């Protein structure tokens, strides 16, 4: 296959994504969930991480890393601690709601899904750590848990396996740093979300001092129809190494923002121009796209007119593919303030526990404050990107990476906007 | 906005703060969560239930999630002071948060602080003086397709226009509450013109299921 | 650990008194501010022999070697969990 995208409505996984069904428990057996679990669950661990495995499903989170070959860190004996999935469920990425959609829409696909993945790891529960912020989705996604219990489906003899395994949910305060997986992980254990180093990994120390995946929502609820439908089935879409479904957040300056299901590796412009209306002011209009949430770096519009939507052809887009959280703007758009804003966010969500993040990120967004304004001098764009530099691959965890990379790409592609700013400033100004 | 504490006749360690006995229940029920020995990893729905008993956190609540989990009250300051959903100081009683970052921003979240600061006469971070509404300004609340939109302690209105806004603070100075969702023709999350997807009807169970299962 | 590398030798502190125009740092000790550097203590020793000092050497107190680990900092059974980061 050459051409991807229009995907049939019987290959979506996230079916009921829009409320338009129940998405309680015998609305979602209805359309497919909970069916044949006992049977996954009596197949072993190695089975469902050959499927995953076989699958080619990369981590949904937004870094690509392979699931089954992640899961498989944990298939190995226990040494005296339990062992624990948790539920990656905070996604504040600015651009990303696809998890608000999989949680609050199709909560058992997300609870049969923490039982598949903590069937195949051998894990004791799973901790879903939800965003504090999505307070009825959380609610949303006790009563399916609840639902879940009273049914056998999960809990002691989960499905009637013989497999005992909880479900628990825990609620976020308001940090987006935690959601970052070893900062989840001590956001869990009562304490700040601060992100721990790597190595240990959580599967060596992970939750508790335990053997613990972390895993995304979109990962761990695509993991029982891959399961039940087959990996070569999920692997038949995408391109090679880039397989499966994805969730697409396309907002902004587009006619219909929208979330939808597509294909893997399915043309930006393609995605913009069918799910989401266009963008507004016609294909012309376009300025430029964030293509996968604030962390990736934007893309120019004639980077959009052919580029793929998955993880390969956007890091040779040089960005990344990340949550795959379309974010459009137009010719209207004043993209230094944009980008400016972003990096306050990224200033006011960063935990401060290393010094390039917590010092770096805030001077990154002075200079980027007075960059709208244009009150600099074009050293200061070269300043500007080493900054960024000694920020990127200095921290402990990739925040730093992701608050240095949308203003590489912002000087990369627009420099010369930038200096015409600053310019106009300098002459108006003296 | 501080990170450090004074003493106020409002907010000091003798202030009276204790759980009534569901929310000590419900205390029970959250520590019974966790693994033995690791009675600390409730600090922080302890604390949001605090937060949601009495409005805000003096330095009371610290002190008794502290004395009721066992672990030392800087433990409890350092969670408080670190996560933005913790009030600190004493906030009205529908605290709106309107995001401003970048995906609400090109949509026009400007015009509605713009209007909410106009139809309250308040601005960002400031409370109107009968104690109904604070007024802040906060980062992405992961509803980016809905975007424009606000939070409303615990309800996210999205979708929304000056007039959509205005019609919520009306309503909700009414003693009535609105209707959390869209305030366009939508339902969450669709296309407003019709879906482009998921029209047929779902395929139900055994659709696909692979043979040796 | 840079001026721990090399072997001093150093005198016994005679007396320091008070200057009674200035209140300056009097002395009469021509050796209060002698002080050598060595290789090894033997050239030291060698040096203090040779030149009739009396000395007395302080062995070479090295840092022992410690276990770190910080994967220790989050364990599960043990007292060496950090209440904080
Ligand atoms: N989904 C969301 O809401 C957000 C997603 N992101 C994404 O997060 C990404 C960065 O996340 P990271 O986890 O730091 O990236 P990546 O370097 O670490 O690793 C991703 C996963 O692979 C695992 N892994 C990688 N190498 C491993 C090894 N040798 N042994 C064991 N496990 C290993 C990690 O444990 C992790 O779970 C960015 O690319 C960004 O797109 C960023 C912000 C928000
Ligand atoms: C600052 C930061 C924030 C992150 N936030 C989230 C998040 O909110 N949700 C999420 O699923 N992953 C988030 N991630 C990615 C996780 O580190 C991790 O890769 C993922 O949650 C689990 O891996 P997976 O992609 O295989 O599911 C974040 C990463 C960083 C650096
Ligand atoms: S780079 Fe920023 S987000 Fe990461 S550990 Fe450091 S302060 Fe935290
Ligand atoms: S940007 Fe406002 S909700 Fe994500």
């Amino acid at each position: 296959k050459t051409s991807f995208g229009s995907l049939k409505d019987e290959d979506r996984i996230f079916t009921n994504l829009y409320g338009r069904h129940d998405w309680r428990l015998k609305g979602a057996q209805s359309r497919g969930d909970w069916y044949k679990t006992k049977e996954i669950l009596l197949k072993g661990p190695d089975w469902i991480l050959g499927e995953v495995k076989t699958s080619g499903l990369r981590g949904r989170g937004g870094a690509g890393f392979p699931t089954g070959l992640k899961w498989s860190f944990m298939n190995k004996p226990s040494d005296g601690r339990p062992k624990y999935l948790v539920v990656n469920a905070d996604e504040g990425e600015p651009g990303t709601c696809k998890d608000r959609e999989i949680i609050r829409h199709d909560p058992h696909k997300l609870v049969e899904g923490c039982l598949v993945g903590g069937r195949a790891m051998g894990a004791r529960a799973a901790y879903i750590y939800i965003r504090g912020e999505f307070y009825n989705e959380a609610s949303n996604l006790q009563v399916a848990i609840r639902e879940a219990y009273e049914a056998g489906l999960i809990g002691k003899n989960a499905c009637g396996s013989g497999y005992d395994f909880d479900v628990f949910v825990v609620r976020g305060a308001g940090a987006y740093i935690c959601g970052e997986e070893t900062a989840l992980i001590e956001s869990i254990e009562g304490k700040q979300g601060k992100p721990r180093l790597k190595p240990p990994f959580p599967a060596d120390v992970g939750v508790f001092g335990c053997p613990t995946t972390v895993a995304n929502v979109e990962t761990v609820a695509v993991s029982p129809t891959i399961c039940r439908r087959g990996g070569a089935w999920f692997a038949s879409f995408g391109r090679e190494r880039n397989s499966g479904t994805k969730l697409f957040n396309i907002s902004g300056h587009v006619n219909n923002p929208c979330t939808v299901e597509e294909e893997m590796s399915v043309p930006l412009k393609e995605l913009i121009e069918k799910h989401a209306g266009g963008v507004t002011g016609g294909w012309d209009n376009l300025l430029a796209v964030i293509p996968g949430g604030s962390s990736t770096p934007l893309i120019p519009k004639s980077v959009c007119e052919t580029v793929l939507m998955d993880f390969d052809a956007l890091i040779q887009a040089q960005t990344g593919l990340g949550t795959a959280a379309v974010i459009v703007m137009d010719r209207s758009t004043d993209i230094v303030k944009a980008i400016a804003r972003l990096i306050e966010f990224y200033k006011h969500e960063s935990c401060g526990q290393c010094t390039p993040c917590r010092e770096g990120v805030d001077w990154m967004n002075k200079v980027m404050a007075r960059f709208v304004r244009g009150d600099a001098r074009p050293a200061e764009i070269d300043s500007l990107w080493e900054i960024s530099k000694q920020i990127e691959g200095h921290t402990i965890c990739a925040l730093g990476d992701g608050a240095a990379w949308p203003v590489q790409g912002l000087i990369r592609h627009f420099r010369p906007e930038l200096e015409e700013r600053m310019q106009r400033f300098a002459q108006q100004h003296q | 906005a501080l990170f450090v504490h004074r003493d106020t006749p409002k907010n000091n360690p003798e202030t009276p703060f204790d759980f009534t006995p569901e929310n000590y229940k419900r205390i029970e029920a959250i520590v019974k969560n966790y693994p033995e020995g690791h009675k600390a990893a409730a600090v922080l729905p302890v604390l949001d239930l605090a937060q949601r008993q009495n409005g805000w956190l003096p330095i009371s609540a610290m002190n008794k999630v502290a004395e009721i989990l066992q672990v030392p009250p800087m433990r409890v300051y350092e969670v408080a002071t670190f996560y933005t959903m913790y009030n600190r100081k004493p906030v009205g009683k529908y605290h709106i948060q309107v995001c401003t970052t970048t995906p609400c921003m090109l949509r026009n979240s400007d015009s509605i602080l713009e209007a909410i600061q106009k139809k309250l006469g308040i601005k960002v971070g400031e409370t109107t003086p009968d104690k109904l509404f604070t007024l802040i300004e906060v980062e992405c609340l992961g509803a980016c397709v809905n975007a424009p939109m606000v939070q409303i302690n615990d309800n996210y209105y999205e979708d929304l226009t000056p007039k959509d806004i205005e019609e919520i603070i009306d309503e909700l100075k009414a003693g009535k509450i609105p209707k959390p969702g869209p305030r366009s023709g939508r339902f969450s999350c669709e296309p407003a013109g019709g879906l482009t997807s998921l029209t047929e009807p779902p395929k139900g169970p055994g659709f696909g299921v692979q043979a040796g299962l | 650990v840079n001026n721990t590398k090399k072997w001093k030798m150093e005198f016994d502190t005679r007396e320091r008194w008070e200057n009674p125009l200035m209140g300056w740092a009097s002395t009469a000790d021509p050796l209060s501010n002698l002080v050598l550097t060595f290789s090894t203590k033997e050239d030291a020793i060698a040096f203090a022999e040779k030149n009739g000092w009396s000395y007395d050497v302080e062995e070479r107190k090295v840092p022992k070697p410690k276990s770190k680990s910080y994967g220790a900092n989050f364990s599960w059974n043990k007292r060496t969990r950090v209440s904080t980061k």
